């Protein structure tokens, strides 16, 4: 499920409710970096790059998280 | 000085001891206990002015002492202004004071803040009004000192005073509450301030967020010194709605502030009886008679005809809505906060139908095990 | 007086640094 | 050249403000640093010597290094006020040690201490007995200001160097003004 990276940014703050100090790591969006040949290392044994799949076990992965 | 402290400083009982004690730091040159013991005997308010006027001949034993300023020359300044008493130009000497010494930029900021109270105190809505917003240039993002920013809210709080902006009120109460130490304030004395936020504070319209604020525990037990019967009247305009005995209530709960936003506050309470439907209900109850509406708006039946659409106009939430028993239905809305414990969140409504899904995904791959391969 | 001569002092240990980053300094530049 | 590696523990406080020894007494104590990185540095080149704070924060303020400029730069702007943590600075200076790449190099902690420790003693001395297992030479010179006969640290001491161990000297703030001289002289002395 989701991605290897989990992004934190700690940042200090005064909460509008009033915690006191306010001052936490905070989530933001992460994403993976392009590359060239990187998978041919990798991916080159397995791969499925098709539109046969698709409906065919992409609708199971989706109900199965 | 070292005569002036040994006898003629004593006032109090115990300060011809402390005052020995402050001459013997004097010699040590231990600036941290004239920094903290000395002035804790001078934060008790029973000498009054004495101390205060003591405290200008210890302001000079201070200079030498060259104590840190955010925390020396504060102390010293809430004092001083006990001597200064009225200060026509008595403010503008402390002021000069704390800007020609500074061990800090943060003790500067400290000096503004001090500087917009006075001034707040001989003016209103003038140049203090502006020295605020120049001390929310001066603080910048720093809440560290976290004392810094409750002087900043003490400045917010006058805004307050300046213009009736009860909004500004309200913001800068939650500052407080974010700034303050912990419950480590006046237990009294805090109870007395939410006596006033519980009376004039919460009855300005600024504060009304089903409990955003007014549920907010440190506040409601010192407010529960306040009359209960008003307390719960707050909380009653903004989730109980129209809660009709509850506006005789909240009449005898404060006549202030009510009688002269009866007519606004009404119809706060009609637009918030319009929000309640949605949030509070999804689907099915949250479709409802025109007469349960004309109750939400204390209007008549045949008037809510009229009034639904007043209440519809405001379009606080954009959403969906039929006239055919003015049953909402409808779609975005925000609740400021979730009613109990979020039960709708459990597994009345949340998680229960998620555990249903599965289920069903499992049904797709025992109809199509073989094409998952 | 005194201090003033021991700030020197302090001032004359930062600019010994400062021969350090000068030299560091050449060095990136020799590069 | 006797090859050792001090991890200094220096102290920033409203007390190191107070100026009772010297002019001032952070200025002193940047003083016995200076003197014991030279003496360190007479004793060999290839000596390393580290400092940080022990008070509020206690990282590292210089990692050891055998050219003593970056010590002489950390003492400055060390800027004083964080209360005193010397149980987390104690803790921290002798894994730091151990964290050295050249642990052939003689171990040796010198701390100050301008401020009494809110500690229970026996925690203090539960961490003086794992320092006597970690075997680590630590020589505190208290600055100013310390628990009245720094009675927690002297049991910590005894701890930390028993059963004949190297007992080193640790020393009291001499009461009032106290030179940096005199202060440095119980060190060159004795460990």
């Amino acid at each position: 499920l989701g991605l290897p990276t989990e992004a934190y940014i700690s940042v200090e703050e005064v909460h509008d409710d009033g915690t006191p100090t306010s001052k936490t790591f905070e989530h933001v969006t992460s994403e993976i970096g392009a590359e060239e040949a990187e998978e041919v290392g990798v991916e080159h044994l397995l791969r499925d790059i098709k539109d046969t799949t698709v409906g065919t076990l992409s609708q199971r992965i989706t109900n199965q998280v | 000085v070292p005569g002036f402290l040994q006898q003629s400083q004593n006032s109090g009982p115990g300060q011809p001891a402390v005052w020995h004690r402050l001459e013997e730091l004097y010699t040590k040159k231990l600036w941290h206990q004239l920094t903290l013991q000395v002035l804790d005997f001078v934060q008790d308010p029973c000498f009054a002015q004495g101390d205060g006027l003591i405290k200008l001949y210890e302001n000079f034993i201070s200079e030498f002492e060259h104590r840190v300023n955010p925390l020396s020359l504060v102390e010293i300044i809430l004092h001083v202004v006990r001597q200064m008493t009225d200060p026509n130009v008595a403010l503008t000497f402390l002021e000069k004071t704390r800007e020609k010494v500074k061990s800090s930029d943060e003790a500067v900021i400290l000096c503004k803040t001090a500087i917009g109270a006075l001034k707040l105190n001989i003016g209103d809505l003038q140049v203090t009004k502006e020295t605020i917003e120049d001390v929310e240039e001066m603080l910048n993002n720093l809440p560290g000192v976290t004392s810094v920013h409750s002087r900043f809210y003490d400045l917010s709080s006058k805004y307050y005073q300046t213009i009736g902006n009860h909004a500004s009120y309200y913001k800068d109460a939650l500052r407080f509450l974010g700034c303050v130490d912990i419950k480590d304030l006046p237990v009294s004395e805090q109870q007395e301030r939410a006596f006033t936020l519980g009376l004039a504070g919460l009855l300005g319209e600024g504060v009304f967020n089903f409990g955003e604020l007014l549920m907010h525990p440190v506040l409601e037990s010192l407010r529960n010194t306040d009359r209960q019967w008003l307390i719960d009247t707050l909380y009653a305009f903004n989730s109980g709605n129209v809660e009709r005995f509850q506006t005789l209530k909240t009449a005898w709960g404060q006549q202030p502030d009510l009688a002269a936003n009866e007519a606004q506050l009404l119809r706060k309470i009609q637009l918030l009886c319009l929000m309640e439907m949605t949030f509070t209900r999804p689907a099915n109850h949250r479709q409802l008679t025109f007469e349960e509406i004309a109750k939400s708006a204390k209007i008549t039946v045949n008037e809510v005809e009229l009034l639904v659409m007043k209440a519809l106009s405001v379009g606080l939430v954009k959403g969906s809505i039929d006239e055919v028993d003015k049953r909402v239905h409808m779609t975005w809305v925000q609740p400021r906060v979730l009613d109990l414990q979020q039960i709708k969140g459990m597994k009345d409504r949340l998680e229960f139908w998620c555990t249903d899904v599965k289920s069903m995904e499992m049904l797709v791959e025992h109809q199509a095990h073989d094409i998952l391969t | 007086r005194t201090r003033l001569l021991d700030s020197e002092i302090k001032i004359m240990k930062s600019e010994v640094l400062r021969v350090t980053h000068e030299l560091q300094a050449m060095k990136d530049k020799i590069k | 050249m006797v090859l050792e590696s001090t991890m200094v523990c220096v102290d920033n406080s409203e007390y190191m403000r107070n100026g009772d020894f010297l002019p001032t007494r952070l200025q002193a104590q940047q003083d016995a640093v200076n003197i014991v990185c030279h003496s360190k540095t007479r004793s060999n080149p290839e000596n390393n010597v580290g400092l940080i704070t022990l008070a509020n924060d206690c990282e590292v303020l210089t990692t050891l290094t055998p050219d003593t400029g970056r010590i002489l730069s950390k003492l400055h702007t060390v800027q004083p006020k964080g209360k005193i943590t010397f149980c987390t600075g104690i803790r921290v200076a002798h894994l730091a040690l151990k964290h050295r790449q050249g642990k052939n190099h003689k171990m040796r902690i010198i701390a100050f201490v301008g401020s009494p420790v809110e500690d229970n003693e026996k925690d203090l001395v539960k961490l003086a007995k794992r320092l006597k297992k970690e075997k680590v030479n630590v020589d505190i010179i208290n600055f100013g200001e310390e628990e009245v006969n720094t009675e927690k640290l002297t049991a910590f001491v005894n701890t930390l160097n028993g059963k004949d161990g190297t007992g080193s000297h640790l020393v009291t703030v001499p009461p009032g003004p106290s030179l940096a001289d005199a202060l440095i002289s119980s060190p060159i002395l004795a460990g």
